[PDB]
C-alpha cells in the first residue's frame, strides 16, 4: 500500500498539491545532477550534422555510434582513451538490467556486476577530466 | 532513431476546448486578389488620368449604331 | 510555448573548476547545457539527439519495487531501468501522478441555529417561492399601470 | 429583462392551511447620530463606531437564516466613515452556472 | 497561479552558503523549533541521505521514506484544510463561479478574519440579478434578499493562528527517530572520495559537523574576498 | 497570505517637482531656470527609482499598467503632432506663391530619411538582443554618433536659412514642426543615455518603452518630410 | 507570500483608561453639543438601510 | 511580439490557458469538464464545487505553469514563428536597401538633370521666364 | 443565449463573426486563465452587450 503525500513548491509563494511518494522521490534523485547523468545516444544522421559545427566531435561520436554508447559529452571528449572502460560498463549496466527485470516479484536483491567500471557509483567516482578549451596552433604558419 | 529538425516543422494547432480559436473562416490572413484588383485600378488611374488629359472633358456629339436604348450605346 | 522556448530557468556548466564567467576575461572556454552539450553545437540539433537518464545500477531494486506496488507506474520505472526515459518522459510521469487536494463538507462547523428553527426551512421556502410570484405579477401590474 | 426568479406551481403548495406570511419587521430600529460617550478616549470611540454598523446588521427569519443588509453598490459596504484600508480580502463576486465536475462528489 | 509571478532561483532549491553552521544542533532540532531555513536544510540533508543509499531504499517503507524526505502523508483533516488554503489562493486572482448555494450546500466563502465582503448575482440565466453586496460575517447563515441563495463563511483559523502550510505541516506531521550523524558520514564517504564530490551537500555539512574548514579545500570555499 | 497590492502610503516628491515647476513661473533671472530644470531632472529621476523598487512586490499587473500608461502617453505625443499639422494646413491656401524660399526636396530629405533609418535598425538590433539575452557594446555608441550628426545638421540648417520666423506663417510652421521633432529626437537622447544589460531581462519595461518611443519619433518624421520637403 | 503584507491582523488591546485623582472617569473633548433652547421635537424618517431593510432616522431639537 | 498582451503575447509571466498537446491526455488535459454527464441523485456533494484547484486539470494547469519555468534545453520554435519575431526588423533592413540603391540613385539623376535643364526630368519646362527648380512630386500638381 | 457550455454558440465567416470576437475579447484579459472560465465570461459578456435588443438602436446611430 502506498500512502498519499503532500508536495510543496516555491519558497516564497508555495503551490501544495497530492502526489506519489515514490514519483517525488524520483523527482528528487534526477535533481541529484552529480549521480544521476544524462547520456547521449547518436545517430548516423545527427553525427554527420555535428560536423558542420565541430569536426572533432564529429569524429568522437561516430566512435561512439559504431559501439552504440550512450555516453555523456564531458565523457566523450575523452573516448579514445575512455572506450575500454566504456565498452566494459556497457555490458555491466546491461547485465544488471537483465538480472533485475527477470528477478521475480518481491525480490529486491542487488544484482552482480562488476561496479568497478561504472561511473558515477561508489566504487568509481570518476576521473578529474582536464578542460580541453586551450588552442594548440600557431596563428602565424 | 528517427528526428526532425524542429526549425521546418509545422505550426501547432489551437486546442479544441469549449474556448477555442478558429481564424479559418475569417479570410483575413493575407491580402486577396480583391486587394490586388484595388492596386492594379490604382495603377490605372494614376497612367489614364496623366496620359489622356482631356478624358474628363468628353465631345457631347454621339452616333450610336442601334439608337441611344441599345445596350452597346451604354459603354 | 512560452517566452520563444527559451526556459525562464536553465543549468550551465563550465569545465574548468574555477571558471567564473563574471571575473574572467577569457575566450576560449565553451559553456555547456544541464545535459552536457557544449555551447557550438545549435538548439536544433542537440534536442533531436534522444538524452536518457542513466542511474546507477543499485537503484535498480528500488525502482522495481516502485513499479509492483503501483502497476500503473510500472511504464515508467522500466523506461528509467532501461535508461530510456528522457525529459519528456519523466515529465509524463510527473503530471500522470498528481492529485488536487480535497475538501470535506462534513468537516465545516455551522452557524447556530436551533432545532426548532430547522424544523421552519420549508416554511421559509414557501414564502420565498410567493414573494418571487407576487413580484413577478406585480412587474407586469406596473408597467402597464405607468407607461 | 429582469423579472424575478421563476417559481413552479410545487413550489407554492403550503405543508399546512395555517401557512401565512411572516411578518417580520425589516426595519433596523430607530437611530440617529451616533452618541458617543465622553469617558472614551479615541481607541474606545473608535471601537463604538465599528459597533454601530448598519451594514453588519440582518434579520432571521423563522428558520434561523438571516437576511442581511444589502447593497447594489460595494460602497456601502465598507465601515462608515470609510477606514484607510477597506478590502484588505478581495470581495468575492459570486457568479453561478450549471456546470460541475466528478472529484467534488463522492458516492 | 495566473497572479503569482515568475518562479525565482530560490524557488527550486538554495544556495548552499545559507546552511546552518551549527548542523549538529540543526539536526536535532525539532520540526516546530525550525525556521524556514533550517526546514529546508534538514529535509534537504536527511532526505538526500537516504537517497543517495541505494542498498537501504528497497527495505524502506513508505512511511518511513516519506518522512526522511519531509513529505507528509495525508490525511482527510490535513487535506480539507490544504485545500481551502489552495481554494483562498487561487480566489486571490480569480473569479468566484460555482454551482447556486442551498442549506444542505452553501455557497463556501473562505475568509481568515470574521468577514468578508460578498455578491450575490442570483442564478443562471433569467435567474441572475444585479449584484447584491453583503457582509459575510462569520456564525450566521445568510440567505440572499432575492433569490434566497444561501452563504457561508468558512474561516481558516486553528489554535490563535490562521491555516498555512507551515501550520498544517507542524500540526499533523510527527517527528521520527532522532536522525544520526553517522548516516551522514558514511553516504558522505560513499560519494564523496579523492577529490571527488559527488554529494555537496553533505560535503558541506560533514565539514561543519567536524567545525568548519576540516575537509580538504573547505577553507578555501569558505574563503570570500566581499 | 498577503494583500494583493503592498499600498504607498507617503510621497514627498509631488510637493517638490511642483514646487520646482512654480520657480520657472516665480523666478527674475534666466539662470535660476536652468539650474531648476536639473532639479526637476533629479527628482523624476528618484520617481523612476521609486518604480524600479516596485519591483520587490512580485506583482504581475505592474508591467501591464506601465505599458498601457506609455500607449496613452505615446497617443498625446502623436495628438500634439497632429495639431501642429493642422495649423499648417489651416494656412495651406496661402502658401507657395509668397516671394520667400522654400525647401529643397533633394538634400535634407534624404540625408535625414537615411540616417533615421539608420538609427530604427541599431534600436532593432538592441531589440533583437534582448530577446536573445545578449549585448553589444558598440550598438550604444552607434546611436551617440547618429545623435551628434543629427544635431550638427540641423544647427547649421537653421543659422543658414535665410528666411524667419517673422517672415510667413510657412516659415513658422516649418521652424515649429522641425523644432517639436528635434525635442522629442533629444528627449530620446535623455531616455537612452541609460541603456544598459539588467539581468531580469523581459519584465523591465524600459526596453519595450524604448522601442515603442524611437519608431515614433521615425515614423514622425516620414509624415513631416512628405509635408514639408516632398 | 511567506512575510508579506498580512490580509488579516487582530487590533492590539486599546490603551489604559484613565481615570481622575479622586476616581472620576477622565473624560475628553466631544464636539457633540446639547444646545440650550425650549424646543423639544423629534422628527422620524424612514430610511433606506440597503435594499431589503429600512431604518427610523429621528432627529431631536437639542 | 513586441507588445504584451496577456493573452497570447503573455512573456511576462509565461502564463499559458491550457497544456502542452505533447501530453498525453492521461498525462494532462485542457482544463473542460463542461461535458460531465449527469451527477447521480445518490451521490453527495463533499467539496465546494466551486471552480478551483479541486478540479484536477486546473489543478495540474497551475502546477505546469510554475514547473516549466526551468527546463534543460530550449524548446526551438520553428522558422516561421521566428519569422514572425523580428518581422519589423527585417522589413525596416529591407527598407534601408531600398532607400541606397533604389531612392538614391534616381534623385541623384534628377538633381544632375536639373543642373543642365534647370527642372527635375519628371517636370513640364516652363515657358513664363520664371526661375529655379520648381516642384519636385509631380503629381501632387 | 444558451445556458451551458456544452452547447456551441453559432458563428458566421467573415471578419465580425462570434468566432472572430472570441478570438480577439480575452487579448489583454488577466480573467481568462482557463477554457471553462474563458468561455464563461466570454458569453456573459455577448449575452449583455449582443443580446441587449436596445443596443442594436445605438449601433444604428452611430
Ligand atoms: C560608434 C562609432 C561610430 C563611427 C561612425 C563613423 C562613420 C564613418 C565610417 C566608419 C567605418 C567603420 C565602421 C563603423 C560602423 C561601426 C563599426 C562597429 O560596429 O564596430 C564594432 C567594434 C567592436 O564592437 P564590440 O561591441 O566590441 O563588438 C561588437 C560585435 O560583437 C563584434 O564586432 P565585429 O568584429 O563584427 O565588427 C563589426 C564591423 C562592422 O563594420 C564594418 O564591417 C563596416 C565596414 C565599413 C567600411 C567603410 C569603407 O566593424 C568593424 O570591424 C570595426 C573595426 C574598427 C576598428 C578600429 C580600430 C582602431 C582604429 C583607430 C584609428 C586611429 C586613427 C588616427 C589617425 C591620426 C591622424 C593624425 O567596435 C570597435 O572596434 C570600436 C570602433 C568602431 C568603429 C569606429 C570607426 C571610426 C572611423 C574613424 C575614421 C577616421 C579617419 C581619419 C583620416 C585622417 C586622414 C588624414
Ligand atoms: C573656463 C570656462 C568654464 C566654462 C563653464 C561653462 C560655461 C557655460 C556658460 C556659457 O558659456 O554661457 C555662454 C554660452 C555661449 O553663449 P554666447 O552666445 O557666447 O552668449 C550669449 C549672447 O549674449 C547672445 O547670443 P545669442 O543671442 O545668439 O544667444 C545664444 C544662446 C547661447 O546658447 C546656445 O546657443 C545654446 C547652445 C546649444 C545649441 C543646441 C542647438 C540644437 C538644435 C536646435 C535647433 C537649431 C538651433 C540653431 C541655432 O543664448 C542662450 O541660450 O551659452 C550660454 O549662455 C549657456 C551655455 C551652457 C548651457
Ligand atoms: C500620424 C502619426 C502616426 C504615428 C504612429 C506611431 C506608431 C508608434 C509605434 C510603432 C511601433 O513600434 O509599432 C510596431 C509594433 C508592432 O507590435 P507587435 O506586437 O510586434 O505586432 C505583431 C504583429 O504586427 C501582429 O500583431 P497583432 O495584429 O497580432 O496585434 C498585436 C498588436 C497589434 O497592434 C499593433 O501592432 C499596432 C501597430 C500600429 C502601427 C501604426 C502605424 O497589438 C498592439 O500592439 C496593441 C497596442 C495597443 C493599442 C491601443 C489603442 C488605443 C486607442 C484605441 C482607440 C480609442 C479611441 C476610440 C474612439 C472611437 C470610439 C468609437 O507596435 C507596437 O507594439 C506599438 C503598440 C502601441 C502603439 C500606440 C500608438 C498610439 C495609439
Ligand atoms: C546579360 C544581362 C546583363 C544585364 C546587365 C544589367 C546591368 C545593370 C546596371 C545598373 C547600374 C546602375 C547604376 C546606378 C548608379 C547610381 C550612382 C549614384 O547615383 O551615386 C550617388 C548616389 C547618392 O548620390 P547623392 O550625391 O547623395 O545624390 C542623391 C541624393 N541627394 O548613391 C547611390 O544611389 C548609392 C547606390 C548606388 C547603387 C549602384 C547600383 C549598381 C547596380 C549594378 C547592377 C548590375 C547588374 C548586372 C546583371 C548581370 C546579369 C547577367
Ligand atoms: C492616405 C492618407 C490620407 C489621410 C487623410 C486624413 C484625413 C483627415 C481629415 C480630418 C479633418 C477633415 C475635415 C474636413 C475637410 C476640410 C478641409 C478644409 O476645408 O481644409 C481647409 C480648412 C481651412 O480653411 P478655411 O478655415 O475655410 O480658411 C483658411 C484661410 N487661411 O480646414 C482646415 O483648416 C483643415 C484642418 C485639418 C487638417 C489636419 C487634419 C488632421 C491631420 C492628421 C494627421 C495625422
Ligand atoms: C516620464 C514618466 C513615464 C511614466 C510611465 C512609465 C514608467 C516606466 O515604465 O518607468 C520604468 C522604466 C523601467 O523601470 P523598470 O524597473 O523596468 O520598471 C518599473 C517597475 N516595473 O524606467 C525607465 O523608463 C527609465 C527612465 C530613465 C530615464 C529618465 C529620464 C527622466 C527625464 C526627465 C526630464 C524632465
Ligand atoms: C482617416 C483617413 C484614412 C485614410 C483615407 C481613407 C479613405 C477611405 C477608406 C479606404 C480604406 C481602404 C483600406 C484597404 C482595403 C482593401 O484593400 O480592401 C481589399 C478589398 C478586397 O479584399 P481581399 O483582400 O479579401 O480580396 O478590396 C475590395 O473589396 C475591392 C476589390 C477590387 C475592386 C476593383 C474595382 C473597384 C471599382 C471602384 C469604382 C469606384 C467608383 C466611385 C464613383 C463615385
Ligand atoms: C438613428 C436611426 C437612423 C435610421 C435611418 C434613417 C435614414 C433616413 C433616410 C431618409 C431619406 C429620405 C430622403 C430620400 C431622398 C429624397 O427624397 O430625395 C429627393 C430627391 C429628388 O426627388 P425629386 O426630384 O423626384 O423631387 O431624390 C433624388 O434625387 C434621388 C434620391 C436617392 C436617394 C438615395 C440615398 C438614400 C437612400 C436611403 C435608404 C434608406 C431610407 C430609410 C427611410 C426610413
Ligand atoms: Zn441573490
Amino acid at each position: 500500500q502506498v500512502p498519499d503525500v503532500f508536495a510543496t513548491f516555491g519558497w516564497e509563494r508555495r503551490l501544495t498539491v497530492i502526489h506519489h511518494p515514490g514519483v517525488m522521490a524520483i523527482s528528487k534523485l534526477l535533481d541529484q545532477r552529480t549521480v544521476v547523468k544524462p547520456r547521449a545516444t547518436f545517430n548516423q544522421e545527427l553525427v554527420e550534422e555535428i560536423g558542420d559545427y565541430d569536426e572533432d566531435l564529429q569524429r568522437k561520436a561516430q566512435v561512439a555510434l559504431d559501439n552504440g554508447l550512450a555516453i555523456e559529452w564531458r565523457v566523450l571528449d575523452f573516448i579514445d582513451d575512455e572506450l575500454p572502460r566504456l565498452l566494459a560498463e556497457k555490458r555491466e549496466i546491461e547485465k544488471a538490467r537483465e538480472q533485475v527485470m527477470s528477478k521475480a516479484p518481491g525480490d529486491y536483491t542487488q544484482p552482480v556486476f562488476d561496479s568497478s567500471v561504472v561511473v558515477p557509483t561508489p566504487a568509481n567516482l570518476g576521473r578529474n577530466y582536464p578542460t580541453l578549451n586551450l588552442p594548440s596552433g600557431d596563428p602565424t604558419e | 532513431y528517427k528526428t526532425e529538425n524542429p526549425l521546418y516543422k509545422d505550426d501547432e494547432p489551437f486546442a479544441k476546448t469549449c474556448h477555442t480559436f478558429d481564424y479559418t473562416r475569417e479570410g483575413t490572413e493575407k491580402n486577396g486578389l480583391g486587394y490586388y484588383c484595388l492596386m492594379g485600378l490604382w495603377a490605372s488611374i494614376f497612367i489614364w488620368d496623366s496620359l489622356y488629359t482631356g478624358a474628363t472633358m468628353p465631345t457631347g456629339v454621339h452616333r450610336y449604331v442601334w439608337g441611344p436604348y441599345f445596350p452597346t450605346a451604354w459603354f | 510555448a512560452y517566452n520563444g522556448g527559451y526556459p525562464f530557468h536553465y543549468v550551465v556548466q563550465y569545465d574548468d573548476p574555477n571558471y567564473d564567467c563574471e571575473a574572467d576575461f577569457e575566450f576560449e572556454e565553451i559553456p555547456r547545457d544541464e545535459f552536457g552539450v557544449p555551447a557550438h553545437i545549435p538548439p536544433e540539433l542537440s534536442t533531436q539527439i534522444r538524452h536518457t537518464y542513466y542511474v546507477p545500477p543499485q537503484y535498480y531494486p528500488f525502482l522495481k519495487k516502485l513499479g509492483e506496488d503501483t502497476p500503473e507506474l510500472k511504464p515508467y520505472t522500466d523506461k528509467l531501468i532501461m535508461g530510456d526515459m528522457t525529459y519528456d518522459d519523466y515529465e509524463e510521469m510527473f503530471y500522470k501522478f498528481a492529485k488536487p487536494l480535497k475538501i470535506y463538507r462534513s468537516r465545516l462547523p455551522l452557524p447556530y441555529r436551533t432545532d426548532e428553527e430547522i424544523s421552519q426551512e420549508k416554511y421559509v421556502n414557501w414564502c420565498g417561492r410567493w414573494y418571487s410570484y407576487r413580484q413577478r405579477l406585480q412587474g407586469d401590474y406596473y408597467s402597464r399601470h405607468y407607461f | 429583462i429582469y423579472e424575478g426568479q421563476t417559481v413552479q406551481e410545487s413550489e407554492l403548495i403550503p405543508q399546512e392551511d395555517d401557512w401565512v406570511i411572516e411578518e417580520t419587521n425589516f426595519c433596523l430600529g430607530r437611530n440617529c447620530y451616533v452618541r458617543f460617550r465622553e469617558e472614551d478616549d479615541l481607541a474606545r470611540r473608535a471601537l463604538h463606531q465599528m459597533d454601530s454598523q448598519l451594514n453588519k446588521m440582518h434579520t432571521r427569519l423563522r428558520d434561523g437564516t438571516v437576511i442581511p443588509y444589502m447593497s447594489f453598490h460595494p460602497d456601502e459596504m465598507v465601515d462608515r466613515p470609510a477606514p484607510i484600508h477597506t478590502f484588505s480580502e478581495k470581495p468575492l463576486l459570486k457568479w453561478t452556472w450549471d456546470e460541475t465536475y466528478e472529484e467534488a462528489y463522492d458516492d | 497561479y495566473r497572479h503569482w509571478h515568475r518562479m525565482s532561483e530560490d524557488d527550486w532549491a538554495l544556495p548552499l552558503d545559507s546552511m546552518p553552521e551549527d548542523v549538529k544542533t540543526l539536526m536535532a532540532t525539532p520540526q516546530t523549533e525550525r525556521g524556514f531555513v533550517e526546514d529546508y536544510w534538514y529535509n534537504r540533508i536527511r532526505g538526500e541521505a537516504t537517497l543517495l543509499d541505494p542498498e537501504a531504499l528497497p527495505s524502506k517503507s513508505y512511511i518511513a521514506l516519506a518522512r526522511d524526505m519531509g513529505l507528509q502523508i495525508v490525511d482527510e483533516p490535513s487535506s480539507h484544510m490544504m485545500g481551502l488554503i489552495e481554494l483562498y489562493e487561487y480566489l486571490r486572482g480569480a473569479s468566484f463561479v460555482g454551482p447556486f448555494g442551498t442549506i444542505e450546500n452553501p455557497v463556501l466563502v473562505p475568509a481568515v478574519g470574521q468577514e468578508r465582503v460578498v455578491a450575490c448575482t442570483g442564478g443562471v440565466g433569467d435567474e441572475e440579478h444585479f449584484t447584491l453586496w453583503f457582509r459575510c460575517r462569520e456564525g450566521f447563515m445568510y440567505r440572499c434578499g432575492e433569490c434566497d441563495q444561501i452563504f457561508m463563511l468558512v474561516r481558516l483559523y486553528y489554535e490563535d493562528r490562521y491555516w498555512t502550510q507551515t501550520l498544517v505541516r507542524d500540526t499533523f506531521m510527527s517527528d521520527g527517530d532522532m536522525f544520526d550523524l553517522k548516516t551522514l558520514e558514511r553516504v558522505h564517504k560513499m560519494w564523496n572520495k579523492d577529490e571527488m564530490v559527488r554529494w555537496e551537500v553533505g560535503y558541506w555539512a560533514q565539514d561543519y559537523v567536524l567545525g568548519k574548514g576540516v575537509l580538504p579545500g573547505m577553507v578555501e570555499e569558505h574563503t570570500r574576498v566581499n | 497570505f498577503e494583500l494583493n497590492i503592498n499600498i504607498i502610503n507617503y510621497n514627498y516628491l509631488g510637493i517638490i517637482i511642483t514646487v520646482i515647476i512654480s520657480i520657472y513661473i516665480y523666478n527674475n533671472s534666466n539662470i535660476i531656470s536652468v539650474y531648476n530644470s536639473n532639479l526637476l531632472l533629479i527628482n523624476i529621476n528618484i520617481w523612476m527609482k521609486y518604480n524600479i523598487l516596485d519591483m520587490l512586490n512580485l506583482n504581475v499587473l505592474d508591467y501591464k499598467i506601465l505599458l498601457w500608461i506609455v500607449v496613452i502617453i505615446i497617443s498625446n505625443e502623436i495628438l500634439l503632432f497632429v495639431s501642429f499639422y493642422w495649423i499648417y494646413y489651416h494656412n495651406y491656401i496661402n502658401y507657395y506663391h509668397v516671394n520667400i524660399l522654400i525647401l529643397n526636396s533633394y538634400n535634407i530629405v534624404y540625408n535625414n530619411i537615411i540616417l533615421l533609418t539608420l538609427l530604427s535598425t541599431i534600436v532593432n538590433i538592441k531589440f533583437y538582443n534582448y530577446i536573445l539575452s545578449y549585448y553589444k557594446y558598440i550598438l550604444s555608441y552607434l546611436i551617440y554618433y547618429n545623435n551628434y550628426m543629427f544635431n550638427n545638421k540641423i544647427i547649421l540648417e537653421y543659422k543658414n536659412n535665410s528666411n524667419y520666423t517673422n517672415d510667413s506663417v510657412y516659415m513658422t510652421s516649418y521652424f515649429y514642426i522641425i523644432l517639436l521633432h528635434y525635442i522629442h529626437i533629444y528627449d530620446s537622447i535623455i531616455l537612452i543615455v541609460v541603456y544598459n544589460y539588467v539581468n531580469y531581462k523581459n519584465i523591465n519595461n524600459y526596453y519595450i518603452n524604448i522601442n515603442i518611443y524611437y519608431h515614433l519619433i521615425e515614423v514622425l518624421y516620414i509624415v513631416i518630410s512628405i509635408l514639408l520637403y516632398l | 507570500r511567506i512575510g508579506g503584507p498580512p490580509v488579516f491582523m487582530q487590533f492590539p488591546p486599546p490603551p489604559p483608561k484613565e481615570y481622575l485623582a479622586d476616581g472620576t472617569p477622565k473624560t475628553y473633548p466631544l464636539h457633540q453639543p446639547v444646545f440650550d433652547h425650549g424646543y423639544t421635537w423629534e422628527h422620524w424618517y424612514m430610511t433606506n438601510a440597503g435594499v431589503f431593510h429600512t431604518v427610523y432616522y429621528g432627529e431631536f431639537a437639542k | 511580439k513586441h507588445f504584451f498582451t496577456d493573452g497570447a503575447n503573455d512573456y511576462v509571466t509565461g502564463w499559458e490557458n491550457t497544456p502542452p498537446l505533447k501530453f498525453p491526455a492521461s498525462v494532462m488535459k485542457p482544463c473542460d469538464y463542461s461535458m460531465t454527464k449527469p451527477i447521480p441523485k445518490h451521490w453527495k456533494l463533499r467539496g465546494s464545487g466551486i471552480h478551483g484547484p479541486e478540479n484536477t486539470d486546473l489543478m495540474k494547469l497551475v502546477l505546469w505553469n510554475r514547473l516549466k519555468q526551468k527546463r534543460p534545453q530550449r524548446e526551438v520554435p520553428n522558422i516561421n514563428y521566428l519569422k514572425d519575431s523580428i518581422r519589423l526588423e527585417l522589413s525596416v533592413n529591407w527598407w534601408l536597401m531600398s532607400c541606397i540603391f533604389l531612392w538614391g540613385p534616381w534623385l541623384h539623376w534628377g538633381q544632375e538633370y536639373q543642373k543642365v535643364h534647370e527642372q527635375p526630368p519628371w517636370a513640364m519646362k516652363r515657358i513664363d521666364g520664371l526661375r529655379g527648380e520648381g516642384y519636385f512630386t509631380w503629381f501632387l500638381e | 443565449p444558451p445556458t451551458r457550455l456544452s452547447t456551441p454558440l453559432y458563428s458566421e465567416g467573415g471578419a465580425f463573426t462570434v468566432n472572430w470576437w472570441r478570438n480577439r475579447y480575452g487579448l489583454y484579459s488577466r480573467r481568462q486563465t482557463d477554457p471553462m472560465l474563458a468561455e464563461f465570461l466570454f458569453r456573459q459578456q455577448v449575452k449583455e452587450w449582443f443580446y441587449d435588443v436596445p443596443s442594436y438602436n445605438y449601433a444604428a446611430l452611430v
